């Protein structure tokens, strides 16, 4: 029912048959010319080896397509990829923050097993 | 790595306490073309490109500029009427049409949010039993350690 | 949640071992000290 | 994006997990304090 690259709801969906999955067609033959290959699963693929109705209800005020309707499209495609980008660099962030505190982690527990074992140990020395 | 989630029943304060503990061992360590430019660029500003705010204002006695501006309002009004024409032609029908569609989009999804819920239920369930399967044996050695410990005085 | 569960299965299967293991031959030492405490009680009543 | 937010998730999992050993660890290492001290003390 969508696309499995851009997010779409395609017009004419075509599936690919070494990984089922269903792509708009202009975007996954988009693909194969730049690297051919399934985009998901990385296997070999072609155009050849590609295997191919909905409404929208046009606005009762549909001027407006030209000006407002056109603005708002590149509007909020400009202000999502930008704040989604925004988002990515976040994720680098506190991924760092993460594998750090992790590693932290990791130095207390070698050094707490030491420390642990070599006190229950003097306990079963101490009975001698 | 071991740390039982659902055996050991560990309080807000140990997590103050642990996290302090990870504190101080931090303290020790410490592919387009010009539309990316441009689109970059009114993100970042917050600025949209202005758009032709012409054709809703006019005004009659202009002169060849508004003559041409005149003449636009026409032709647009008129693909207006017809294009207002081969909706009411249909009507709600198109509408419904449509309708229909998006409830089967949305059924969809909520299938695989149960799928997810599921497979999220079992493999906690699974955890489950290898928790209190462990937290036996810790149990079982624990009481074992304990009787050593005396033993091993009451002997000498 | 799903990924996250299934990952802390897989490193929490393999944590249990290595924390049982590790008791277990911390049993076995304690049952030496076990073992031999009576031997020394015992040769009291040798000396009787 | 999503491919990274798998390995935040797994890894504040894991932490605050591997952070828990250390409550349990803390604790056993104090108890075996006060009862070497006090046992050789006497």
């Amino acid at each position: 029912m969508l696309c499995a690259i851009s997010g779409k709801v395609p017009r004419r969906p075509v599936l690919s048959p070494k990984s089922r999955t269903i792509f708009e067609k202009s975007l996954l033959e988009q693909y194969v010319k730049d690297t051919g290959n399934d985009p998901i699963t990385n296997e070999p693929l072609s155009i050849e080896e590609i295997v191919e109705s909905a409404q929208q209800a046009s606005l009762t005020e549909s001027i407006p397509n030209l000006l407002t309707s056109l603005q708002n499209e590149w509007d909020a495609i400009m202000l999502e990829n930008f704040k989604l980008r925004s988002t990515l660099d976040s994720l680098t962030k506190k991924l760092s923050t993460v594998m750090y505190e992790r590693d932290a982690a990791k130095l207390v527990a070698a050094q707490l097993l030491m420390e642990k074992n070599e006190d229950s140990k003097d306990l079963p020395k101490s009975s001698q | 790595m071991d740390g039982l989630s659902f055996v050991d029943k560990i309080p807000d304060g140990y997590k103050n306490e642990i996290d302090q503990l990870v504190k101080k061992e931090f303290a020790n360590i410490k592919a387009d073309n010009s539309v990316s430019t441009l689109t970059n660029a009114l993100y970042t500003e917050y600025l949209k490109q202005r758009n032709n705010k012409k054709r809703r204002t006019p005004d009659f006695n202009d002169d060849d500029d508004t003559l041409f501006l005149e003449e636009y309002r026409r032709k647009y009004p008129r693909i207006d009427t017809s294009r207002y024409i081969p909706n009411e032609s249909s009507e709600v029908s198109l509408l419904g049409i449509v309708d229909s569609y998006l409830k089967h989009q949305e059924i969809v999804l909520d299938t695989l949010l149960p799928q997810t819920v599921s497979n999220q239920w079992r493999i906690n369930n699974d955890y489950i039993r290898q928790t209190c399967t462990i937290v036996e044996e810790m149990n079982i050695q624990q009481r074992k350690q304990i009787n050593d410990l005396e033993i091993y005085r009451k002997r000498l | 949640m799903c990924s996250t569960l299934c990952h802390h299965s897989l490193p929490a299967l393999i944590e249990g071992q290595r924390k049982y293991y590790a008791d277990y031959y911390a049993y076995r030492q304690e049952i030496r000290s076990l073992e031999g405490r009576r031997k020394r009680l015992q040769a009291m009543l040798n000396s009787s | 994006l999503d491919s990274l937010t798998k390995k935040l998730s797994t890894v504040m999992y894991e932490r605050d997990a591997a952070k828990l050993v250390a409550a349990q660890l803390l604790m056993e290492k104090n108890e075996d304090s006060k009862d070497l001290p006090k046992s050789s003390q006497q």
